[PDB]
Formats: C-alpha cells, sequence, structure tokens
C-alpha cells in the first residue's frame, strides 16, 4: 500500500 | 455442490412484481489413513494364531457459503450483483 | 378473473374455475405417473497379476408428484489392483 | 499425430523432468526453433507467453493450442500436473500438421503426451525427492544509488525542504519529529529510542534485505509403472511446494495424482482412461507492476536510506516512518499478517477412449473427457489493528467453478490399392464446450477475530451487494485428412475442415479451411548409397487456418443495469457491437529441407516460412467521441517472413566419453500491410510504440541529443532537418512533433539457444543456453531515479550530484529543475544470453546393487538454474518486460539437489 | 447443435415500445450523469489556477497541473477498462454523456411519433423526459467547449483553431469521424437546446434529483456569463434567484451542520441521488483526508497560498468549513469543502468521508446576478444581492466595486474549479512565482517555480485534444502550437 507515484507509460505488448 | 434458487419477476398472480435470487456453494472434504500389520502363523499342527495391530486417522472439514439479492425487474438482467441496494440487502450465509 | 388481462377473455369459454354439476379430480391435479431410466456399461478382466473393473452409468428418476422432485446422476468407476513384484502389491479405487 | 510432410519438432522427456519451477513452458526456452518463450515475472504462480513464428494478430491472442492427451487445456491447468508424468512434447509449427486441431491452431499446437506403462514381468517403482533454494539474480542496479547523507545534502541544496535551510535543521527539527507520531501509539510509545530508530542518519538501512529474501522449494513423488500382455498402467502421486523470494508472499503448492490405464479387451475393442486430479494452493504477489512507495524493486531503489525498517537486533520491525505521514506504514511481514488470503482449488481431468476395429482397415475411435475445477478463496482485513484507518475488520469469500467437456469421434480407413500405392482416409467430428461462474459475498464490521463468520457483520449501511460473473462458449468442427504414398519416396497429404464457434454471429460463424502438403525422400530414390550422406528429405506445404480467440460476447449490442435510486432500475448502453464479426484467416507457406550425415552423427534442418494474416481481429481504438473505449473488428492484415535452422551433433572421443551438442536459430521479419480506419499509421498513446504500414511494430519517440553547455537545457533533434555542413539541428523546446519512428522493433526478431552435454562412467554434465537478440525496452524506473524536476523525496542516482551549474559547467547531466521525457535516452538494449540450467548428475554404478534385490538403482544430481546472464540492461531483469519495464518481480536463481531411487 | 450463447445480466438494444422502458433508460441517463458531473473531474482545472502550492507529500500527481508542466499536460490521463482520469478522462466522460443522451432523445422522439404510449399522462411525461434530455445534451456540449476551445483573448494558436469548437454529433452513431465545428455553431446548438427545453418543463420543481426549469435558467445564465453577454445573463438569473433561501446560521458549527448535509441544505437547485450504499464517493484529493478511529487526519498534496487565506475575515463561517486550519494538526489551512456527509456512514460513530454530487447551488446565481448587474450599469441590485449573500455567509461587504465581487466569487467557489475561467475572463495573469506560502507550514509547503510561464493570452489555459483523436481522424485541427 501507500501513495502512488505517477507518470507511468501504459504497457501494450 | 452449487445450488441456485430463483423467483421470477413480472408475474401477475404474485404479491410483488419483483424477483429474487439466491446462490449457495457447499464443500466438504474427508480424509482417512489406516495402517495395519498382520502376522498369522501356526505353533503346532493343531494351533493357529493371527495377530493384528493397527493405526487409523479420520478427518472431516465442511463449509457453506451463500448469498441472496432481490429487486429484479427483468428475466434477462438477473445476476446477483444487479439487485437493489438499501433495504433490500441482507447478510450472507456462512457455516463451518 | 376480470382484473387480469390473461384471464378476462378466458372466463366462461376455456376456464370454468367454479363448477357445481360434476366435481373435479384433485388427484390428477397434484400427482402424476413418472418415468425412470437407467443405463450402464462395464468392462472387467485381468491378467498375470493385474485386475481391473471400469464402469460408466446414468440414472434418472422423476418424482410422481406435480411439484418437481427429480434425481439424476452420471457416474464412473475404476477399480484397479496390480502385483508389482514379489513383495509389493498396489491398488486404487477411483469413483466420481 | 501429425503428417509426414509437416514441420514437427519433438522435445524428449529429459528436458521436462527435473525442473524447479511450476512453469513447464519455461523449460522450453531455447529448445524449439521458431518458438519464443518469454516469462515476464519470477512469481511462483506466473505463467509463460509463447509465440511461434512471430506475432500473428494485433488484437487477438497469439498463444498456441495447448493439448494434453487429446483434450485442449489452459496453462494454469497444466501448472497443476506433475512433469515427471510427461513422456514427450511435440510442437507442430506448420500448416500440414495442425490440420485436425482447429480452435486457434493457426498459432501452432503444443502436444503433450503422458507416460504409459511399458509392460514386462516386473513393474518399476521410482521415488524422486528434491530440495533447493531460490534467490534474486541481480543485485547490481542498487550499487549506483545515493547514500543517506548525500541524499539529504542534495535535497537541502536543491530547495526541496525550503529556502535558507541548513542540513542540521532538516535533520533535527523536521525529520526527527518521528517522536511525535510514535508517541501516540501505545505499542511504540515506550519503544522509540530503546529498540526502534525509524530515522537514522549515521548508518544506512538495507532495503533489499527488508523487501526480499531467500525462499525454499521442495518436491517429491512416487510412481509405479507396469503392464501385462494386454493391459498397461502408470500411476503416480506427488507433491510440489515453491515459496516466493519476495517478502510480499506468493506461493504455489500442489498435491497431484495420475492414473493412466490402457487395456485390450478382445480382438475388436481397446479401451483406455487418463485420470488426473490435484489439490492446489496459489497466491500471487499482486502489487508488482505498479509504483507504490515502499513496494517492490522500485522500493529497494527509491526509498531514502535514512529510513530504517529494522530493530537494534537486526530483525524487521512492524512499522516504519516517512515524513509528513499521519500514521505509520506497515512493513511486508506485518501487512501480510493483518491481511490473510487463502485459496484452495480442486481439479479433476478425466479422459477416456474406446477404439473398435471391426474389419481389417478401418478403426472407429471415440473419445470423451471432462475437466472440472472448483476454487474457493477467502481474504480478511483483521480487526483491532492500531496502524489502520479503522478498528473494524472485513472478510470476503469467493467460489469459482469451471467445467469443460469435449467429444471427438473419428473413423480412419487405411488400405493399399496396389503393391506400391498406399492410401489413408480419415474423417472426424469434434465438439468443445465450456461454462464457468464466480459467486462472491462480503461482510464488514467485525470487532473480534474469533467472531468472523460472514453472517456476523453489521446489518445497516454496512451491507453490500454480492458478486456474480458467468461465461460460456462452444466449438463445433468437422474434418477430413487424406494421405497418399508412392513406392516409398513420394508422399502427398490433403486436408479439409469446417469450423464453427459461438463467438461470432449466427450467419457469420462457419468457415472452411484446407491444407496441402508434400514430402519427397531424395535419398531413397536418387542417391541410394553414399559414403558420407545418410538421409535427405525435402518437404513443402501450403495451408489455411483460422484464429478465433477474442472473447465471448463481442458482436452483440448490449444494455446493462445502471441504477439511479433504490426504487426503480435503470438501463445504460454497454457496447456498440459488430454484426459481421467472423474468423481471422491465416495462410502459411512452408518449405523445408532435412538432412543427415555420418551414420546420423550430424543432422540438420532448414525451414523457410511465409505467414499471412488476412481479415485480422483488431480490438480497434474507437475515437473518444463515440463513448466506447474500443471495438473488435475484422480489419487489417499482417505478414511474417522468416527462416529457422537446427543442427545436432556428436563430438565424442573415446570408449567411455560421450560428448554432444545442439543449436537453434530463427530470424523473423514482421510487416503490417493494412490498418483500420483507412489510416497509414496509428500511434498508441502512452506506450511509446506505433503501427505503421510497411514496417513492424516499432518504437516511436524523440531523439535525445545531449545538453546545451551554455544554458543547461535538454536538447532534442528536430527530425529530418540538417543545417549547413555541421551536424543535425537540435532544439530545446519539447514538442510532440519531435517524435520519430525508430527502427527498433517491439517484438524481438532473433531468438535461439544451444546446448552442451558430456558424460563419463556414470558422471554427466549438461548445460543449456538461451539467447534473445534484438530486444529493446523502456526503463520506467529511470524516470524516477534520474530526474531533478520532480519526485525529490525519493532516492536518486549518484550522477545527479554532478549536475550543471554556472560553477560546474563541463558536465553532461542537465540542470536541476527540468522534467525528463520518454525519449531515446530511456530505451535500453535488453538483449540477453542466459545459462538456463547447469546439471551435474551421477548414476550410481551397478556393482553396488549386486546381491540386494529390493533396490535396483540410484541417481544423485546437483542443479543450478539462471546462474549467468550477459546483458547491457541496467534494470534488475531484461526478460521481464514487453516494451516497458515497470516495478518488476525479477526472475529467480535456483540451487536444487535431489535424489532418485528406482527400487 | 445450437451454438447460440447470449450474455447474462445483459439485454439487447431495442427501440422503445413501452412507458416503463423510457423510464428505465431515463434513470440510466441520470446515473450516468452522476459519475460525470462530480467534483472529482473538476479538480484538474482548479489546481491549475494561481491558488495552490504542492506540499512534499506529492507523488507527481497534482504537480503537472499546479506547476504547469506542459510536457505532461499535452498527453495526460487515461480512459480504458482499468482507469478513467485526467484530461483524456474528462474528454471521454462528457462525450459518453452526450452520445447516450442522443440515443435516449432520438429513441423517445421516434416512440412519440409511432404512438406507442397509451394515455395522455404518458404523452405528457414523455415530453417532459425529452426536455430533460435536451438539457443534458446542452450541459455535455458546454462543458466540452469550456475546456477544449479558445477564449477570444488568445494570442498564438495552431493555425486555424481560434474560431473552432468541438466535434458536434447530434444523433447517435458510434462510427463517426469528422472535423471540428465552429464556435458559433456549437453555441447556437447549446442555446437552442436550452430554449427549447425551458418552454416544455413545468414552472415549479418536481424533485431535487431531476432536471427542472430552475436548473435550465441557472445553466443558461452561467453559459451567458461565460460567453460575455451580461444582459441576458442577468435576465436569466433574475428568474431563479428568489426561490431558494440562503443558509440561516448563527455560528460556524450551525453552518457546518446545514451546509454539509445534502438533505437539509435549503439552497440546492439540482443534485444527484446519494445513499450510504448507492451513489456516494470520496473526494479526498484537495484535503488528503483519512479516517482514524473516530476522527480525521489530513495529509494534503497541495495547500493554498497565503493570499487565499487572507481573503477570509476571522469571523467568517467559511473559514472553518470551506478552508480549515488542520494541516500539521493546527498549523495551516487546506481546502476542506468536500470532506464528508454524516448521513452516508456505515457506522454513525466512525467517518468514511463519503459525499454526493451537487450540480448547482443558488450562491452562484447570486454571483452571476451581481456581476451582470455591475457590468450593465445597475448599482442597487448588485448591492441588494452582495450584501445579502455576504451577510448570510458571516461577514458583510462594505463597498461593492468589482474588487469585492472578485474577492467574494473567489471566496465562495473554492474547490469547484471556476477560478481558471474567471482569471481568463478577467485578464489576470498567473504570478505563481511571486506569491508567498503559509508561514506556519515551512518544511511541508515550499517554493516550486513554474515549469512554463503563463501570461495573459497563453495557449495552455485551454487543454489539448487527447491523442486518440488526432490519431484516428486526421481532419482534426489541434489547439496548441507545440
Ligand atoms: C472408464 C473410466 C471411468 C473413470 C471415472 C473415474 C473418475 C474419478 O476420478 C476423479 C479424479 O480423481 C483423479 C484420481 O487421482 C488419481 C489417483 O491415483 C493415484 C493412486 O495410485
Ligand atoms: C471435484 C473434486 C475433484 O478433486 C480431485 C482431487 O483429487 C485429489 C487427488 O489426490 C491427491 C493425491 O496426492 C496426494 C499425495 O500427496
Ligand atoms: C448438467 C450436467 C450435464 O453434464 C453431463 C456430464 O456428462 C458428460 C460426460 O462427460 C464425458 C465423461 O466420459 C468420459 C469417461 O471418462
Amino acid at each position: 500500500s501507500g501513495a502512488t507515484t505517477a507518470t507511468t507509460t501504459t504497457s501494450n505488448s | 455442490t452449487r445450488t441456485s434458487s430463483k423467483r421470477m419477476p413480472n408475474n401477475p398472480y404474485d404479491s410483488t412484481p419483483l424477483g429474487e435470487r439466491r446462490e449457495r456453494a457447499y464443500r466438504d472434504v474427508s480424509k482417512s489413513f489406516t495402517n495395519t500389520a498382520e502376522y498369522k502363523f501356526s505353533i503346532d499342527e493343531k494351533h493357529d494364531l493371527t495377530a493384528l495391530m493397527g493405526h487409523e486417522y479420520i478427518e472431516y472439514e465442511g463449509d457453506v457459503i451463500g448469498a441472496s439479492s432481490k429487486g429484479f425487474e427483468s428475466d434477462k438482467l438477473m445476476l446477483l450483483s444487479q439487485g437493489k441496494t438499501g433495504n433490500s440487502l441482507s447478510l450472507p450465509e456462512h457455516r463451518v | 378473473y376480470g382484473n387480469y388481462d390473461s384471464l378476462k377473455d378466458e372466463y366462461g369459454k376455456t376456464l370454468f374455475p367454479v363448477d357445481f354439476n360434476h366435481d373435479a379430480d384433485w388427484l390428477k391435479a397434484l400427482f402424476k405417473t413418472a418415468p425412470t431410466s437407467q443405463g450402464d456399461i462395464s468392462f472387467s478382466g485381468g491378467s498375470q497379476g493385474t485386475s481391473y473393473y471400469a464402469s460408466i452409468g446414468y440414472f434418472d428418476q422423476e418424482g410422481m408428484a406435480r411439484e418437481p422432485a427429480n434425481f439424476k446422476r452420471y457416474s464412473g468407476r475404476l477399480n484397479f489392483e496390480s502385483r508389482i513384484n514379489e513383495w509389493l502389491k498396489v491398488g486404487a479405487n477411483l469413483s466420481g | 499425430l501429425s503428417t509426414v510432410s509437416g514441420s514437427v519438432a519433438k522435445v524428449s522427456s529429459e528436458k521436462l523432468a527435473e525442473k524447479p519451477v511450476a512453469n513447464i513452458m519455461d523449460a522450453l526456452q531455447g529448445q524449439v526453433a521458431g518458438m519464443q518463450v518469454m516469462t515476464t515475472s519470477g512469481d511462483p504462480t506466473a505463467v509463460a507467453s509463447v509465440e511461434i513464428h512471430g506475432t500473428g494478430s494485433l488484437g487477438a491472442s497469439s498463444a498456441p493450442l495447448y493439448i494434453v492427451d487429446g483434450m485442449q487445456t489452459s496453462l494454469d491447468v497444466v501448472a497443476t500436473m506433475n512433469p515427471n508424468d510427461f513422456e514427450s512434447m511435440s510442437v507442430l509449427k506448420d500448416a500440414s500438421a495442425t490440420s485436425i486441431y482447429g480452435a486457434r491452431a493457426a498459432n501452432g499446437v503444443v502436444f503433450i503426451q503422458t507416460k504409459k506403462g511399458k509392460m514386462s514381468e516386473r513393474g518399476r517403482i521410482t521415488f524422486n525427492a528434491s530440495y533447493g533454494i531460490s534467490q534474486i539474480l541481480n543485485t547490481k542496479p542498487l550499487d549506483n544509488m545515493m547514500t543517506g547523507d548525500e541524499l539529504l545534502d542534495f535535497q537541502v541544496k536543491a530547495g526541496f525542504w525550503g529556502n535558507n535551510q541548513t542540513v542540521q535543521k532538516v535533520k533535527d527539527m523536521i525529520l526527527a519529529g518521528a517522536e511525535d507520531l510514535y508517541g501516540n501509539y501505545d505499542s511504540l510509545k515506550d519503544e522509540y529510542g530503546k529498540t526502534l530508530f525509524p530515522v537514522d542518519f549515521n548508518h544506512d538501512a538495507d532495503w533489499l534485505k527488508a523487501l526480499f529474501k531467500t525462499a525454499p522449494t521442495s518436491q517429491g513423488d512416487i510412481s509405479f509403472s507396469g503392464g501385462s500382455q494386454g493391459t498397461s498402467y502408470y500411476a503416480s502421486i506427488g507433491y510440489f511446494d515453491q515459496e516466493g523470494m519476495a517478502r510480499e508472499p506468493a506461493n504455489f503448492k500442489r498435491y497431484s495424482g495420475r492414473l493412466n490405464f490402457e487395456s485390450r479387451i478382445n480382438e475388436w475393442l481397446k479401451v483406455g482412461a487418463n485420470l488426473s486430479g490435484a489439490i492446489a494452493n496459489r497466491r500471487s504477489a499482486d502489487y508488482f507492476g505498479k509504483y507504490y512507495m515502499g513496494s517492490g524493486t522500485f522500493g529497494v531503489l527509491t526509498m531514502p536510506r535514512y529510513y530504517n525498517p529494522f530493530d537494534v537486533n537486526g530483525d524487521l520491525a512492524d512499522v516504519y516512518y516517512m515524513y509528513g505521514a499521519t500514521r505509520p506504514s506497515m512493513t511486508e511481514p506485518y501487512f501480510a499478517k493483518m491481511r490473510p488470503f487463502s485459496s484452495e482449488s480442486h481439479q479433476a481431468n478425466v479422459n477416456g477412449f474406446a477404439q473398435i476395429t471391426p474389419i481389417k482397415g478401418l478403426t472407429l475411435k471415440a473419445q470423451a473427457g471432462v475437466d472440472i475445477t472448483n476454487t474457493r478463496t477467502s481474504s480478511k482485513r483483521m480487526p483491532n489493528n492500531p496502524y489502520d484507518s479503522t478498528p473494524l475488520g472485513e472478510r470476503r469469500e469467493r467460489a469459482y467453478r469451471d467445467v469443460s467437456k469435449s467429444f471427438t469421434n473419428t473413423a480412419e480407413y487405411k488400405f493399399s490399392i496396389d503393391e506400391k500405392h498406399d492410401l489413408t482416409a480419415l474423417m472426424g467430428h469434434e465438439y468443445i464446450e465450456y461454462e464457468g461462474d464466480v459467486i462472491g459475498a462480503s461482510s464488514k464490521g467485525f470487532e473480534s477475530d474469533k467472531l468472523m463468520l460472514l453472517s456476523q457483520g453489521k446489518t445497516g449501511n454496512s451491507l453490500s451487494l454480492p458478486e456474480h460473473r458467468v461465461a460460456e462458449y462452444a466449438y463445433l468442427s468437422f474434418f477430413s485428412r487424406f494421405n497418399y504414398g508412392f513406392d516409398k519416396w513420394m508422399y502427398i497429404d490433403f486436408s479439409v475442415r469446417n469450423d464453427q464457434s459461438s463467438r461470432f454471429g449466427s450467419n457469420n460463424r462457419s468457415a472452411w479451411f484446407y491444407s496441402v502438403g508434400g514430402m519427397f525422400d531424395i535419398y531413397n530414390k536418387f542417391i541410394q548409397e553414399s559414403n558420407w550422406l545418410s538421409d535427405l528429405r525435402l518437404k513443402m506445404s501450403y495451408g489455411t487456418t483460422g484464429n478465433s480467440e477474442i472473447g465471448n460476447y463481442n458482436h452483440q449490442a448490449l444494455v446493462t443495469v445502471n441504477n439511479y435510486t433504490e426504487d426503480a432500475m435503470g438501463l445504460s448502453i454497454s457496447t456498440a457491437g459488430n454484426p459481421d464479426l467472423s474468423w481471422e484467416k491465416q495462410s502459411q507457406f512452408n518449405f523445408g529441407l532435412a538432412a543427415g550425415a555420418f551414420n546420423n552423427r550430424l543432422s540438420a534442418e532448414v525451414d523457410f516460412y511465409v505467414r499471412t494474416t488476412n481479415d485480422m481481429l483488431i480490438d480497434v481504438p474507437m475515437p473518444y467521441i463515440s463513448g466506447f473505449f474500443s471495438q473488435y473488428q475484422n480489419v487489417g492484415s499482417m505478414k511474417n517472413t522468416g527462416v529457422d535452422l537446427s543442427l545436432k551433433g556428436t563430438i565424442y572421443q573415446n570408449k567411455d566419453w560421450n560428448v554432444y551438442a545442439s543449436a537453434n536459430f530463427n530470424y523473423n521479419r514482421q510487416e503490417i500491410t493494412k490498418l483500420f480506419f483507412g489510416l497509414n499509421k496509428y500511434m498508441l498513446p502512452n506506450t511509446g510504440t506505433i503501427w505503421e504500414i510497411g514496417y513492424p511494430n516499432s518504437f516511436y519517440m524523440a531523439e535525445y541529443a545531449g545538453i546545451d553547455k551554455k544554458t543547461g537545457k535538454q536538447l532534442w533533434y528536430v527530425p529530418g532537418q540538417v543545417d549547413a555542413d555541421g551536424n543535425k539541428v537540435t532544439t530545446s523546446q519539447y514538442s510532440a512533433d519531435l517524435e520519430t519512428r525508430i527502427d527498433k522493433s517491439v517484438t524481438p526478431p532473433i531468438t535461439g539457444g544451444f546446448s552442451l552435454g558430456a558424460s563419463w562412467k556414470g558422471l554427466s554434465l549438461d548445460a543449456d543456453f538461451a539467447y534473445i537478440v534484438g530486444k529493446w525496452m523502456i526503463n520506467n524506473d529511470r524516470y524516477f531515479t534520474e530526474n531533478g524536476g520532480g519526485l525529490m523525496q525519493l532516492n536518486k542516482d549518484k550522477m545527479l550530484l554532478n549536475a550543471w551549474t554556472e560553477d560546474n559547467k563541463e558536465t553532461d547531466v542537465p540542470k536541476l529543475g527540468q522534467s525528463p521525457q520518454f525519449d531515446t535516452h530511456l530505451l535500453e538494449n535488453a538483449s540477453f544470453l542466459r545459462l538456463k540450467n547447469l546439471k551435474l548428475t551421477y548414476v550410481l554404478p551397478n556393482s553396488l546393487f549386486a546381491g540386494q534385490n529390493v533396490i535396483g538403482g540410484a541417481r544423485v544430481y546437483l542443479m543450478a538454474r539462471n546462474l549467468l546472464t550477459v546483458t547491457k540492461y541496467k534494470g534488475f531483469d531484461p526478460e521481464a518486460g514487453g516494451n516497458v519495464g515497470k516495478n518488476q518481480y525479477p526472475n529467480s536463481k535456483q540451487y536444487v539437489a535431489g535424489i532418485q531411487l528406482s527400487f | 447443435c445450437e451454438l447460440d450463447r447470449d450474455p447474462e445480466g445483459k439485454d439487447f438494444q431495442q427501440p422503445y415500445t413501452s412507458f416503463v422502458q423510457t423510464k428505465q433508460n431515463r434513470d440510466g441517463l441520470y446515473a450516468l450523469l452522476r459519475n460525470t458531473e462530480n467534483p472529482r473531474m473538476h479538480f484538474y482545472q482548479e489546481l491549475q489556477s494561481d491558488m495552490y502550492c504542492t506540499t512534499i507529500t506529492d507523488g507527481n500527481s497534482l504537480a503537472p497541473f499546479v506547476n504547469w508542466d506542459l510536457g505532461i499536460l499535452n498527453d495526460h490521463g487515461r480512459a480504458d477498462e482499468d482507469e478513467v482520469s485526467g484530461i483524456a478522462g474528462y474528454y471521454f466522460v462528457y462525450n459518453r454523456l452526450n452520445q447516450q443522451a442522443n440515443a435516449f432523445v432520438n429513441n423517445t422522439e421516434a416512440a412519440l411519433q409511432n404512438q406507442v404510449y397509451k394515455n395522455s399522462t404518458e404523452i405528457a411525461n414523455a415530453k417532459s423526459f425529452l426536455a430533460e434530455g435536451k438539457v443534458l445534451q446542452a450541459l455535455a456540449i458546454w462543458r466540452l467547449m469550456d475546456r477544449f476551445s479558445f477564449h477570444e483573448s488568445v494570442t498564438e494558436v495552431n493555425s486555424g483553431a481560434k474560431d473552432l469548437g468541438v466535434i458536434l454529433l447530434k444523433e447517435y452513431n458510434p462510427g463517426y469521424i469528422g472535423p471540428r465545428a465552429t464556435k458559433a455553431q456549437c453555441y447556437d446548438y447549446i442555446l437552442s437546446r436550452l430554449s427549447e427545453a425551458i418552454e416544455v418543463l413545468p414552472e415549479n420543481r418536481e424533485s431535487v434529483l431531476y432536471v427542472s426549469r430552475d436548473y435550465a435558467y441557472a445553466l443558461r445564465a452561467r453559459i451567458y456569463l461565460a460567453l460575455g453577454e451580461y444582459g441576458k445573463a442577468a435576465a436569466d438569473a433574475k428568474m431563479v434567484v428568489d426561490k431558494y433561501p440562503l443558509i440561516g446560521a448563527a455560528d460556524a458549527s450551525e453552518f457546518e451542520n446545514i451546509y454539509r448535509s445534502d438533505a437539509n441544505n435549503p439552497e440546492i437547485i439540482f443534485r444527484g441521488f446519494a445513499s450510504a450504499t448507492l451513489g456516494s464517493f470520496t473526494a479526498t484529493t484537495l484535503n488528503g483526508a483519512a479516517p482514524a478511529g473516530k476522527d480525521i487526519k489530513y495529509n494534503p498534496s497541495a495547500v493554498p497560498f497565503q493570499w487565499v487565506v487572507d481573503l477570509y475575515e476571522n469571523e467568517d463561517f467559511r473559514k472553518s468549513v470551506y478552508i480549515a486550519k488542520v494541516v500539521k494538526k493546527d498549523k495551516g489551512y487546506l481546502v476542506n469543502k468536500f470532506l464528508e456527509d454524516k448521513a452516508y456512514r456505515d457506522v454513525q460513530d466512525k467517518p468514511n468521508l463519503k459525499v454526493g454530487a451537487r450540480y448547482f447551488s443558488v450562491a452562484e446565481v447570486y454571483l452571476i446576478l451581481v456581476e451582470s448587474a455591475l457590468q450593465t450599469g445597475d448599482t442597487p441590485t448588485a448591492e441588494k444581492y452582495l450584501k445579502a449573500l455576504s451577510k448570510a455567509r458571516g461577514a458583510e461587504v462594505s463597498v461593492v466595486n468589482m474588487e469585492a465581487l472578485q474577492a467574494e466569487r473567489t471566496r465562495e467557489l473554492i474547490g469547484e474549479g471556476s477560478r481558471l475561467r474567471d482569471m481568463v475572463r478577467w485578464s489576470i495573469p498567473n504570478n505563481h512565482d511571486a506569491f508567498e506560502t503559509q508561514p506556519g507550514l515551512e518544511g511541508f509547503a515550499n517554493t516550486t517555480p513554474l515549469k512554463a510561464q503563463a501570461p495573459v493570452g497563453f495557449y495552455a489555459y485551454t487543454w489539448e485534444f487527447p491523442q486518440r483523436d488526432r490519431q484516428t481522424n486526421p481532419q482534426l485541427i489541434k489547439n496548441w502550437p507545440i
């Protein structure tokens, strides 16, 4: 758990 | 075991036009182990003896889950999660 | 019978719910004659040390009362017993 | 099984037997040519991802058909089968071989055959046992991160804690107000300072020891095999247990059983059965793949090193501190103790067949089977927790059920129309069915941990609504296959099948496929005797197959319940629908050449394939103005062209030695030839990829140049522009018009492996290598450890100390207040070569078991899995990925030592 | 074999043949509206103004919007089967609402023309339902035009996009790609929907949970004010301003007890249904709240500046309801408007911080009426309503001179996301680098400069079209030059 750190790239393939 | 009861909506000769649904799942598991040593022999020609020793373990475990919902208005849209909330909610069932 | 759209045009022509001349049959309206089917095929045999017994079967019994009370099973069996070598013998009974 | 003119690669039983994982297809990495196995997590319950001859469709699945003994199975069901029961594994990667399988057999078929008892005077009893440990494979990427003192000085200088702030003020009056939080809790009130230092600026905390561990693995099985002159049996009972190497618990455990039985009743009947079952407990670490604070490998990289999760004894505490928090943060062994989770799944697969030969020639075979899974899982949220948001607990119980039936009835008539003309005719029927449901219930408001039945919750506004999900499908199929063989050297095969599925509309569901294959034995007609050459066959095939793996109800236009009040119901529109959804057609041409050599000491195979996907099933991205996310449609095309070659050898030396080798290789060139809305290219947003007509699935990002040494900004190349003689033109303003399609493919083109094997008088050594060349991945964790713009509370890489300032003006990392982009400086070269397993076994010699007749053999082996990797990827693992390396559960590294008693 | 497998819990899309089918699809339209027009989607255009300062708790979620990070704000947000958030989520939910209102309106129009309803009361109810759907089409188009189209005081744009609107669909088909409409076409479409729907809906409010004539007047006044026409805005706000009384409280706790409860708040023109079990949600972004036993503990990702706190006098009732001094247990202020509602509680003793959606309140009708009366040259009406609103709120205004109006509108609508539109409409630049932070919160709230300067006429006040559009149809002209 915890706080979510943003700026991910969404995985496709 | 897996059990499903239903009560259908939009029925004219009923007291409510709303339907109900209930789904239960049963499980029971039994386990058993028995180990045994037997020795039969004869001391003389006129004597026979048979000795038996043994161990046995029996175990049982049972379990029931079950859930209900109500307030349906169509025969197609009657999954257990598409019911009405509020006063049409109930506590589930659980026994061990 | 006049308040319901399924019965307001059926009274007097096909539905006579109150009949005083000749009385009704309430054993035909609550109990019936009900069928029962069975069927089973089994293979036994055996050889030098080994023996087996396999079977598959079906059972259907419907209750004689109008409110339904059936029982239906599809079942299978495999018993098996082998002599591995001079001191050991193994076996299994499987059923579902 | 297959045709003579097919491309079939068989894997023996010695590649499947002693493996320390529950992922059986992971044992096949670098073993079949053209089959690319990649497993993207080291979770004990994770499963592999197979692609034979490249990816085949953009929207549908590319997984093969997995078949165990006739019935097609999922890979989670095969996860519950003991692999010491498997006799062989044959991969039918062709169009003349996958002609009697038809669900998604355009993608290849993996056929697994179980052992049957070789009949003799005495049956055989084997007893295997094994134990081993599992670790993390790469602890190198955290040798570059900052320490505690450097991180606090970097944060103080970078203005994160405020203007005009000394390292001592932040160190004392800011961060060591962890006394105020710990003083409010009765269990930590009198423990702070004595045996609990949650903020420690002298030493540095070890977060790899807090978040990962060394796990055990054990297995064992007893197996009997026998048979008389007519019948035969193979029975096996076993046990497998694998623990996960992270502190967030994940485990796989199963107790299996198998009885294969086969009997010749009389001179026209032969019956048989393959009964199997298991009891399995799964649990997966279900927070990996996302970014949280102190979770995963992101947590070992980015937690500040002046935060201590331990005691003064060196053991792990129950909580830790992070500044600004309002409650303590639970560690992993304590969060796994207040949130329990159990799963128990019972599995039974019963197959059976009856084979009848009335006359000489034809052979009527009937086969039927059922697979039944009953899963029952439970989870809690334990009450009376001091470090929670509420003192009340919850409990959720779910019950899953899957049932799959199949029937297959064939009739084959084989005859000889002359002396030297052989024919064979086969026709058949196949019906596959599935239904599954999930029921679920919940309860909240418990106050004691013994009164936690589901019927004992609060009964007001604490009640909730149950869960229910139903799915089903069905396939009907007819087929026929004819074979012809000339004199012994020319073979032709023809095949026609008809496939219908429930996943398509009522007037679009049926399709017709065909196949033509041919083999020519050049050695037995043309050069019938030679000194060095020993076999030479030439095979050639063209076929058409179909793909239908998309999901059950995707062509209907639907409407669901969206309630507004608690009085009446409401109806919203769910999907758009597609009334003319149909199959996806794939045509494949294959041309192969197999050759032998010096009394079959050397052998080789060369295959060339072209594969074409027409009318492909794309989950097309509907634009946002429609109100739907996506829609499955029959638009687009694709093509895969390639070559794969294999060669086996024997290089041995003396009377006792026996040295052999093998190798594989496969190059594969993808090409998209038609997209969906009349488009020439489609850029997938927030993936970093593109689909463009004429090129494979490539990457799509701007090209990072460097920094401007006069200003300190980040610079990117403006695409397609060169100034006077110089170099290319750069710019310091990031625009979306700077993005270029890179010539770097998402799916890796080159795939292979090799193997070495030596032996001696009993002692043997084996080594298998597997390589992937042509792989690139976006490292997402280097967005978080290599930026001075945002997320300044995390631990950073050591290069950010040597940053650009007006004083320090000959660096190469940028100025501080700048966010990084997802450009070419985050694409890492993730190609690898891995030593898969290294086995050293020693069969005990036959002289010791001379007089004792109860033990007839013994065998001891040592084994090490995943112990070497050659990479340039700086990210804990190159294989865990698929265009983006997120917070990943890396692959394990096992050391296993087992025994086998064949007594 | 029959291979026909049909889903469970799902029926087919059919034309309307009954009156209960029209009622069911109307209730579905309102339950879709509740998950679109809720305060969670208007937090992005609230943080982007010059009132917020990110704390050290921030995990780069709110930091693109506060510090104006145009490298992230270009392609921002998700809309798929996992998550719906961001600019792309804001675009998707209002396009979904517009399309589903189109399907409802066209199906009930065809059912009215085919004469499938029995009585005359069913015809009257079906016509009222049709007007209630026309209002929701107007709201969806206006809220897309609000964020994805330029105000007329803009300097540099992508060439050809200064007088463009959004893609305008007026009938339900999901297979349509096309170019952008102009601003005049979209505004005549919005105002035609509203003026056709006022003439059918009845004079008095049927229910607070459904669209009335009061809400159509309030929405039309809001659109006319944000358009720039003050006479029609005052004329529309005058018809609804005197039917809804303000909250009559004597201290801050009475104002908290009447304001926070949806069922007893006497100045709500329109709101969504919410219960403890159906219709409630937590909006804990601006305050960062978390329950703990029986009380609440806060860990905010962004806190207001000092000039925002200094707008409120010490005896104001909104200085303990709208913003509260609860950061670091007593040290600083946060925006505490969407805290909780005590009716939507599992156990009455323990908080769960659940609220419901409110669509319009009468304290914005007052501000529209005062601003329009001040701009059209009418001084007694502006005083007559500004003194009333500010005296009911706790501290009365002395002089009314459009500095008091700007201050009172900034004080009254905080958290609702109306400040960016106001500072565009009032020619107010950013000046985020010039403001000071709260002095009691140092170490927690610190100074971060903007990553992009935003003067008057900057392009980045309006958002860029999401990148599923501009990829699926290339006849869409984008907004920004970069
Ligand atoms: C003619 C075929 C009849 C088969 C029906 C029997 C089905 C019962 O099996 C249920 C599944 O359980 C699997 C049994 O596990 C194998 C245990 O045997 C190993 C002991 O030697």
